[PDB]
């Protein structure tokens, strides 16, 4: 979980 | 009577929509899906055509880094593609300098590009120009005075406030004036020869504050900020003020699209965006 774009990578 | 385009994003997945709004009418338009989806990328406009360059297509069943210049004819509403990029740019930004299509910095995979490459139209090729002091992903972009400047960002280790300008007949950068916040994934735009540097992530939390460069007195100062915080959101500006485009505050994704007045120095809500999302290309056309 990216915090910036919130895509869960 | 210009559009405000918006192409791709993450809501799940990465999306193909291509959206346009008019603020005369309030209205948006469904146009032509993206022949691949992805997600931050950013948008551009070169002739009245519109861009869609880099990002990354984050679906269920995998992710893959773009390198793919694609472009839109809002006459033919047809996508059709370009040369790709010499690197994949996930986190791209780009500005534009006499009708050539600057690529700032971008990641792939683990590498965090400090390289810039160049787009000429009429030949179809991308050429890598002087690459950047610091490398950046989620880089804010505006061109100003014939100059390109890269705001903000993820160096691989920190977010960071520091900025940089670009000189394209030299072919070199040069670091400026760093910003009062540290902004990684905010919204850079140029109005009334000043940079606005809007929302981002901090290191901690998500951002509302606005920070405004003046370039005779090379100093940041804030202005009035929005109402709701966002990082990864799309930004332009349409006739004389700037609009802000969805994103991630952390918990959800936003549809809301705020609109600043600088002469009021007010934010308001002007629509919504059809689904919500982060990491959108933006463009006005």
């Amino acid at each position: 979980l990216d915090p910036e774009t919130g895509e869960f990578l | 009577g210009r559009l405000i385009y918006t192409a791709g994003g993450y809501f799940r997945q990465s999306l193909s929509y291509l959206e346009a709004y008019n603020p005369s009418d309030g209205t948006w338009l469904r146009l032509a899906d993206l022949q691949v989806p992805r997600s931050g990328l950013a948008g551009c406009v070169v002739g009245g055509l519109l861009y869609a360059v880099g990002g990354r297509n984050n679906s269920p069943d995998g992710n893959t880094d773009s390198s793919a210049l694609d472009c839109y004819n809002p006459m033919t509403n047809q996508w059709s593609p370009c040369a790709p990029m010499s690197v994949p740019r996930n986190r791209i930004g780009v500005g534009v300098i006499d009708g050539h299509i600057y690529a700032v910095g971008g990641s792939h995979g683990c590498i965090h590009h400090n390289s810039v490459e160049r787009y000429e139209p009429e030949r179809d090729e991308w050429h890598l120009v002087a690459p950047m002091l610091t490398r950046r992903i989620g880089v804010g972009v505006a061109v100003l005075n014939r100059l390109l400047y890269a705001v903000g960002g993820f160096d691989g280790t920190n977010r960071l406030n520091s900025a940089e300008c670009y000189y394209p007949e030299r072919n070199e950068w040069r670091m400026i004036t760093a910003m009062n916040t540290i902004r990684s994934g905010a919204g850079v735009c140029v109005l009334h020869n000043c940079i606005y540097a809007a929302g981002g992530y901090d290191g901690q939390d998500q951002l509302n504050s606005v920070e405004r460069y003046d370039v005779a007195t090379a100093t940041w100062t804030f202005v009035a900020p929005m109402k709701h915080r966002r990082s990864a959101l799309g930004i332009t500006v349409h006739q004389g003020r700037i609009y802000v485009l969805g994103g991630y505050d952390g918990h959800t994704f936003l549809d809301s699209v705020e609109c600043y007045d600088p002469d009021t120095d007010t934010w308001s809500e002007v629509t919504r965006m059809t689904s919500g999302r982060s990491g959108v290309g933006v463009a006005v056309t």
